């Protein structure tokens, strides 16, 4: 149960649903390099 | 101050591995040995004997999340194993 | 029907075992949880 | 803004003594 | 249906007492739990074209301590409330010394009214709700864990002990149904107690942002 | 203290409450003010726990205690006091209970200090602060004799009293 | 990629790179997954 609970808690930690996608993760301020390492690179780096 | 000891006394496997490896490193480079070895060649067995005899000459530095640090001597630490 | 020596030895054993069971600090646990969710997903099939 | 603050303080001090009679 | 309407109003009033009591306003147990037939005897059982109707059962309740702060509710007759009606309610409150009040609208209420309430919030705080959303308690649900508002004195040493600032705390949106039910404002802390299958009881701390 | 008051109020009835009030008044008169704070605290505790003008006075005292610098509670208490019909010893007892309270006295002093600081900041010296000061003075002077209405406001003397505060504020501003 | 960073700090709590506390104690029990074991709890179920 530990891993299962952890996962959902991280999803909901930001006070509202944060789907595991570009649209969901790129919203959070987690480091422009972090968001670059995800699916999208140029957009995040360049907007940052 | 000896009172402000927040973390657990149980030194964890991460530090045990690091200390063992680094200890063996300078042991291989012929750092002075405080252990009375029964006669061995590789640094690893000597380092393990040192770890179990508990006289490592090293103090570990733990980083509490605020930025403050706490030092822990091997002597005062306690092996989980 | 344990003896007193067996009792106190058992108490010591419980103490040591619960000491071992503590989750160590610095373990990268979020990645572990999500990745351990991954393998059972791989096992699962849409045809189940 | 130190000069402005000093001027405001001086004006307030001057105005404070105007209510002594009233 | 007339019976459907009277039943709905009875449930509305029941939920309202429960809300107030949970919020911290002194209310007597009789109102806290009263029978549907009891309310029907009270009010006539004929909300439609009968002596009971909206704004008849609006109630004013003071806080448990410091009776200076008191709250009462508004029940506009029309489905879609009017800005003139909300202004009239504001004036009614102006005659009162209490700056806290609630509104229950049968239908959606105007965005102009939303903006008006936002504008006059600082001088006095007025909150609105909707029939369906208030028609059933949310706290009752098993899925919902226990919620408790926090106070400044407790938050201070809480932060001191956990060596973290309010921002680092996990957040909850202000306009959520639960935060609305508790009427929690921004920059306020709420503790949540929940049943954990693997550890029995778990405590979590949240900030209304 | 609280436990003793609860034990005394356990036998709570109409006659018991009347006797307790009479005893508290006698003790306050004998102590010349000392017993007034204890009587007010006991009445407030009884009202708060199994309580049942006394209720309004207890609510106002509780609000004042909760908010040392609260202003809405002070305004409500002032309104309640103003809307009190002249009566034989009722207002006198209320004012005596309010005044003879070291915690109440400290709260009133803190509220007056906060009001004076706000007035100095706003630069609008003469106005609820004057009403609060008059109420505090009346409460303090009620213990002098029974069947008392109020005390002179001394509006002219208020300006002279506030003059030292203005001088101190000017000195602080000049130093800063 | 979503939770590469979520880990256990030395304060026995869970924090991402941004130090946002997610879970006060990992698995809300402070225990690693290896140490746990299945068990039957006797107290619940039998008659009074």
């Amino acid at each position: 149960y530990r891993h299962l609970a952890l996962l959902c808690d991280t999803m909901t930690c930001r006070g509202h649903l944060m789907a595991i996608t570009r649209h969901g993760v790129n919203r959070q301020d987690t480091g422009p390099l972090m968001k670059c390492s995800f699916e999208e690179t140029v957009d995040v780096l360049m907007e940052a | 101050a000896n009172q402000k000891r927040i973390t657990t006394p149980y030194m964890t496997k991460y530090e045990r591995a690091r200390v063992l490896g680094t200890r063996a490193l300078q042991i291989a480079m012929c750092a002075p040995v405080m252990v009375e070895l029964e006669g061995e060649t590789d640094p690893l067995l000597i380092a393990m004997k040192e770890l179990k005899a508990r006289k490592i000459p090293i103090i570990i530095r733990r980083y509490l999340p605020d930025g403050s640090y706490e030092d822990w001597g091997v002597d005062e630490l306690i092996i989980s194993d | 029907r344990l003896s007193g020596e067996a009792f106190d030895w058992l108490l010591g054993e419980i103490e040591s075992k619960f000491n071992q069971a503590i989750a160590h600090p610095g373990e990268m646990v979020g990645a572990l949880a999500a990745q351990s969710l991954g393998e059972p997903a791989t096992q699962m099939t849409l045809n189940t | 803004v130190i000069p402005p603050g000093l001027s405001e303080e001086e004006e307030a001090l001057q105005k404070k003594f105007n209510k002594l009679k009233k | 249906d007339d019976e459907e309407e009277t039943y709905r109003l009875w449930k509305i009033r029941k939920t309202i007492m429960q809300l107030c009591h949970d919020r911290g306003y002194l209310v007597t147990q009789d109102e806290l739990d009263q029978t549907l037939e009891e309310f029907k005897a009270q009010f006539g059982d004929k909300p439609s074209e009968g002596r009971p109707r909206r704004t008849d059962l609006t109630v004013l309740v003071a806080h448990n301590d410091d009776p200076t702060d008191q709250m009462f509710v508004f029940f506009p007759e029309e489905p879609k409330v009017g800005i003139k009606t909300i202004k009239v309610y504001c004036q009614r409150m102006q005659e009162e010394n209490i700056t806290r009040a609630l509104i229950v609208v049968q239908q959606g209420m105007t965005p102009s009214a939303k903006q008006s309430l936002v504008d006059m919030a600082p001088k006095y705080i007025l909150e609105q709700f909707l029939q369906q959303e208030l028609l059933i308690n949310i706290t009752e649900h098993e899925l919902v864990p226990e919620h408790v508002v926090m106070t400044k004195e407790e938050v201070t040493e809480l932060l001191a002990r956990y060596k973290l600032r309010e921002n680092q705390l996990p957040r909850i949106q202000a306009g959520d149904p639960v935060a609305r039910y508790f009427g929690i404002k921004r920059g306020q802390v709420v503790k949540i107690i929940r049943p954990s299958e693997t550890a029995g009881r778990y405590i979590t701390y949240r900030l209304v942002q | 203290e609280v436990v003793q008051r609860l034990t005394r109020m356990v036998g709570k009835n109409v006659k018991l409450y009347d006797m307790v009030l009479q005893f508290l008044r006698t003790l306050f008169l004998r102590t010349r003010n000392v017993h007034y704070c204890t009587l007010r605290a006991e009445l407030l505790m009884s009202l708060h726990d199994l309580d049942v003008c006394h209720k309004f006075t207890w609510c106002l005292d509780a609000c004042i205690r909760e908010r040392f610098v609260d202003s809405k509670r002070a305004r409500e208490l002032q309104g309640f006091l103003d809307g009190v019909k002249k009566g034989q010893e009722q207002v006198l007892g209320d004012l005596s209970m309010i005044l003879c309270d070291p915690f109440a006295i400290n709260t009133l002093a803190l509220s007056t200090v906060r009001h004076l600081q706000e007035l100095v900041g706003q630069e609008t010296l003469p106005l609820l602060l004057l009403l609060r000061l008059l109420a505090l003075g009346q409460g303090a002077w009620d213990m002098i004799d029974s069947q008392v209405f109020k005390e002179p406001k001394m509006e002219v003397e208020l300006i002279t009293r506030f003059l030292p505060m203005l001088m101190s504020f000017l000195v602080d501003d000049y130093t800063f | 990629k979503s939770m590469e960073s979520v880990m256990v700090k030395y304060d026995a709590t869970v924090r991402n790179s941004i130090n946002q506390v997610v879970q006060l104690r990992y698995g809300e029990d402070g225990l690693a997954g290896e140490s746990v074991e299945f068990q039957n709890l006797a107290t619940l179920k039998p008659s009074n």
